[PDB]
C-alpha cells in the first residue's frame, strides 16, 4: 500500500491507455494524465463551484460565483461528506487528487514548456489539488443538469396570464402550457 | 442527450449494443475526457465528463454503459412566509424560525487589473437556500435539492458502477446514485436494462408540483421513494431501450417540467428508425443518428397533418399539387449530402416557414405578449405537443382556435408560399437555405471560460457531444467511437495548440469514427 508503478499508453488520437498493478496507482496516473491534458479547464471547472472565477476573468462572472457558493458548500461541508464514504472510493479520489497535483507541480518546475497559455496570458498559477477539489469539479456540471427554479418561472406565468384573463381562463392555459399528464407523451419503457 | 441499447433478440449480431449521445455542448477543449484504465480484474475504456474519475460512456470487461442527464424532479421551490416584524424569519410549524445567516467574500480582477473584492450575505433555511424575495408581501422563495450532501455519495456510486462486475453489481450502484440520471446497460450475454436513477421525494398529494410549494410545514417532503419504484426495465420485450430527454414511462410524473415530455417528442425519430427495421446493427444506429441530428422535428407529426389539408384541397389550389409532391418526396431532415453550401431540400425552408406561421396564428393572440416567458414553451426545443393536440382535433383544456384547423393549416401555407414565389422563385430549388454551421467555443454550459475554443466551422447538428457505438461480443466490448474536438486541451506559451486539439473534428463532421480500443494488442498496434 505504498510501492508504485504504471504504464501509459498513448495511441494516435493521444488517447492515454493506463496500465497499473492496482488501483490506486491506477487513479493516481488517472489524474495525471487528465491534468497533463487539461490542467487549465480542469482549473476553471473547480473556479466555477469555489465560486473564485471573478479572480481570473473580472465581474462578468460575479453573479455566478455568487450562486455556485450561495447554493454550494464550504471546505468543511464536502472534506465531511467526503469522510462519509467507503474506504476505497475515499483513497482512490484522493490518489487521483494526488495524480493532478502531480502534474501541477511538473507544470510550476517547467512553466514554459508545461503550463498551457492560458495561465501565462492571464497570469495566475494552479493550485494543487485535494478530495475537495475533485468534488467541487464533479459538482460544477453534474448539478448544473439538476439545478433550477422553473417552478417560479411556471408561477410567473400563471401570473402574468391571470393578470390578463382572470384566474378562470388563465388556469386553463396554464394547464395546456404547463400541463399535469399528457397520456400520449412517447416513452423510453414500454414491453416489461 | 440521447442513448440506445438493444436485446440480444433485436440484435442482427445477436449481440447487445449500445450507442451514447451525450449533449453537453460543443467545446475546446472539450467536456469530456477519453481515456483507457486497466489494472487486475479491472479494464474498462471510455470517456466522461472533464474532472471525473470514472467512465461514464464506454464499456468494461461486462458491460457497456452509458448516461443521459435530463429534466427530472429533484428540485423544489418552496415560499417561505416571512414575519412581517423580522425579515429574518419565516412561520414553520406554528412557530417563527430564524434563517441561517452565510457571509462570503469574492475577490474580483475589476476593469484595472487589480483586485476587488466585494462582501454578499446568504440565507438558508430549512428547505435550503433563499434564492429569491418579495416585498409584495413578506414572501421569500428556496430551493430543496433532493440530492443536498449526498453529491459524494453519487460519486462513489458512478465509480462503483465502473467497478461491477454483473447487472445485481450495476443495480446496486445505480441504487445508491442519488442525482438524476437515466443509465444504460448492456451485457456480454444479451441482456440489456434501462434505469432512472436519483433519489426522488415523497411529495405532498394535495399540492401542485409545477409550482412552488408552501413553507408553512405541512406540505413538506416525507421520505424518498423507493430505488424500486423508479422506472426501470430489464430486457423490455420490445427488445430495445431508446431515450432523448422524454418520459421514462407512462406512469412517471414530472411536475415543473412537464412541458419537455409530450405527444411531440424528438425521441420518436429514434423509435422510428427502431420500428422501421428489424434486427438491428450498429451502422443502424449510426443511420438514425444522422436522421436525428438533422430531423425537421416538426416534419415527423406535422407534414402528415399538412399533407392531408392540401390534399382535401387539392382542386382549389393549383400550387398545392406541387407541395403535396415535394412534401411527401422530402425526408423531413434539412441535411447537406451534396456538399453545397446549400440544404438538399428546398421544401425544408417551405416547411420551416409554415411551422412559424402555423404556431403564431394558434398563440399570438392570447400569449403574444408572453413569447418571452411562453414561446420557449409552445414552441419547445423538442416538439410541439399543445399546437399538434390543436391541429389533431385532441380535446384541451382552453379553447385556442375559433376556427377550422383545415382554414389554418391553408392560411399558413397560402402565406408562406406567397411570400416565398415573389421573393425566391417558383420551385423548391430557389427556396433552399445556407447551412448553419457551428463551433467548438470557449464557454461550456457552466458558463465558464476553459479555454480558448475552435473557429472551425462545422455543420450545424443536433447530436451528441460523444458518440460511442459498442458491440459486446463473446470476447468483450467491441465498435468505435469519437470524442471531439481532441484528447489534449494544451496551448503551449506561444500559442501552439497540441497536436490532438482538433484532430478528431473533421471526422466529426464526416461521419467518420476511429476504433473503440479495448484489448492490449489493439492499444498498441495504434501508438
Ligand atoms: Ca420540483
Ligand atoms: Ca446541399
Amino acid at each position: 500500500d505504498k510501492n508504485e508503478g504504471v504504464k501509459v499508453v498513448r495511441d494516435n488520437f493521444g488517447v492515454p491507455h493506463l496500465y497499473a498493478k492496482n488501483k490506486k496507482d491506477l487513479y493516481e496516473a488517472y489524474g495525471y494524465v487528465m491534468a497533463k491534458d487539461r490542467l487549465f479547464q480542469l482549473e476553471m471547472f473547480r473556479r466555477g463551484n469555489e465560486g473564485t472565477v471573478s479572480e481570473i476573468f473580472g465581474e462578468d462572472y460575479l453573479s455566478k460565483d455568487e450562486q455556485s457558493r450561495r447554493d454550494g458548500y464550504s471546505n468543511k461541508e464536502i472534506k465531511k461528506m467526503i469522510d462519509g464514504l467507503d474506504r476505497q472510493p475515499k483513497e482512490l479520489i484522493a490518489k487521483f487528487a494526488e495524480g493532478i497535483s502531480r502534474y501541477v507541480n511538473e507544470a510550476l518546475k517547467d512553466p514554459d514548456d508545461k503550463l498551457s497559455k492560458e495561465f501565462h496570458e492571464y497570469q495566475f498559477l494552479p493550485q494543487k489539488w485535494t478530495s475537495t477539489d475533485v468534488v467541487r469539479v464533479y459538482m460544477v456540471s453534474m448539478t448544473y443538469f439538476m439545478d433550477n427554479h422553473q417552478e417560479l418561472k411556471n408561477a410567473e406565468i400563471l401570473a402574468k396570464l391571470e393578470h390578463e384573463y382572470g384566474t378562470e381562463v388563465s388556469r386553463k392555459m396554464f394547464d395546456d402550457l404547463v400541463w399535469k399528464n399528457d397520456p400520449s407523451a412517447p416513452t423510453s419503457i414500454v414491453s416489461e | 442527450s440521447n442513448a440506445a441499447i438493444v436485446g440480444s433478440e433485436k440484435s442482427a449480431t445477436g449481440n447487445a449494443l449500445l450507442f451514447s449521445g451525450p449533449q453537453v455542448g460543443f467545446v475546446a477543449p472539450g467536456f469530456l475526457y477519453e481515456v483507457g484504465l486497466h489494472a487486475p480484474g479491472f479494464d474498462m475504456e471510455g470517456s466522461g465528463f472533464i474532472g471525473y474519475p470514472f467512465i461514464m460512456f464506454g464499456a468494461n470487461n461486462h458491460f457497456a454503459l452509458s448516461a443521459t442527464a435530463g429534466y427530472g424532479n429533484v428540485t423544489d421551490i418552496f415560499e417561505e412566509k416571512l414575519n412581517a416584524k423580522n425579515s429574518s424569519q419565516y412561520l414553520y410549524k406554528g412557530k417563527w424560525r430564524d434563517m441561517e445567516k452565510r457571509k462570503e467574500s469574492f475577490t474580483v480582477k475589476g476593469d484595472n487589473g487589480e483586485k476587488k473584492t466585494v462582501e454578499k450575505i446568504y440565507y438558508r433555511t430549512v428547505h435550503g437556500p433563499v434564492i429569491s424575495r418579495d416585498e409584495t408581501n413578506k414572501v421569500a422563495y428556496s430551493k430543496s435539492w433532493s440530492f443536498r450532501g449526498t453529491e459524494a455519495q453519487s460519486m462513489s456510486a458512478y465509480m462503483k458502477a465502473n467497478w461491477a462486475k454483473n447487472l445485481k453489481e450495476f443495480e446496486n450502484a445505480a441504487s445508491e446514485y442519488t442525482m438524476s440520471l437515466n443509465w444504460y446497460y448492456a451485457d456480454k450475454k444479451g441482456d440489456i436494462a434501462y434505469y432512472h436513477v436519483g433519489r426522488y421525494p415523497v411529495r405532498n398529494s394535495k399540492i401542485d408540483e409545477r409550482i412552488p410549494t408552501p413553507g408553512t410545514g405541512e406540505y413538506e417532503w416525507k421520505g424518498f421513494i423507493p430505488f424500486k419504484e423508479n422506472p426501470h426495465v430489464i430486457n423490455p420485450k420490445n427488445g430495445y431501450v431508446v431515450n432523448w430527454n422524454n418520459k421514462p414511462s407512462k406512469e412517471w410524473v414530472n411536475g415543473e417540467y412537464s412541458f419537455y415530455w409530450g405527444e411531440d417528442n424528438r425521441v420518436q425519430q429514434y423509435i422510428n428508425g427502431m420500428e422501421a427495421r428489424g434486427k438491428v446493427t450498429l451502422e443502424d444506429i449510426n443511420e438514425i443518428n444522422y436522421t436525428a441530428s438533422f430531423a425537421q422535428l416538426r416534419a415527423n407529426l406535422f407534414k402528415q397533418l399538412l399533407i392531408d389539408v392540401l390534399d382535401k384541397n387539392k382542386s382549389t389550389n393549383g400550387n398545392y399539387i406541387y407541395l403535396i409532391e415535394k412534401l411527401e418526396e422530402w425526408n423531413n431532415l434539412k441535411e447537406d449530402e451534396n456538399k453545397d453550401g446549400y440544404y438538399d431540400a428546398g421544401i425544408a425552408a417551405f416547411f420551416d416557414e409554415w411551422w412559424n406561421n402555423l404556431h403564431d396564428k394558434l398563440f399570438m393572440d392570447e400569449l403574444g405578449d408572453f413569447y418571452g416567458i411562453t414561446k420557449e414553451i409552445t414552441d419547445h426545443r423538442y416538439g410541439a405537443s399543445l399546437a399538434y393536440k390543436i391541429l389533431n382535433k385532441e380535446s384541451t383544456n382552453y379553447k385556442w382556435v375559433n376556427v377550422d384547423q383545415e382554414k389554418i393549416i391553408m392560411e399558413s401555407t397560402n402565406e408562406v408560399l406567397a411570400k416565398l414565389q415573389s421573393e425566391k422563385g417558383l420551385k423548391a430549388e430557389k427556396w433552399r437555405m445556407p447551412i448553419k454551421t457551428m463551433t467548438f467555443g470557449e464557454k461550456s454550459l457552466i458558463g465558464i471560460p476553459h479555454g480558448y475554443g475552435s473557429m472551425t466551422p462545422i455543420i450545424e447538428m443536433n447530436r451528441g457531444s460523444e458518440n460511442h457505438y459498442i458491440e459486446m461480443t463473446p470476447t468483450g466490448p467491441s465498435g468505435f467511437n469519437i470524442t471531439p474536438p481532441g484528447q489534449i486541451g494544451f496551448v503551449k506559451k506561444d500559442g501552439t495548440i497540441s497536436d490532438h486539439y482538433d484532430d478528431q473534428l473533421v471526422m466529426f463532421a464526416e461521419w467518420k469514427f476511429k476504433p473503440y480500443l479495448f484489448n492490449k494488442k489493439d492499444i498498441n498496434k495504434a501508438a
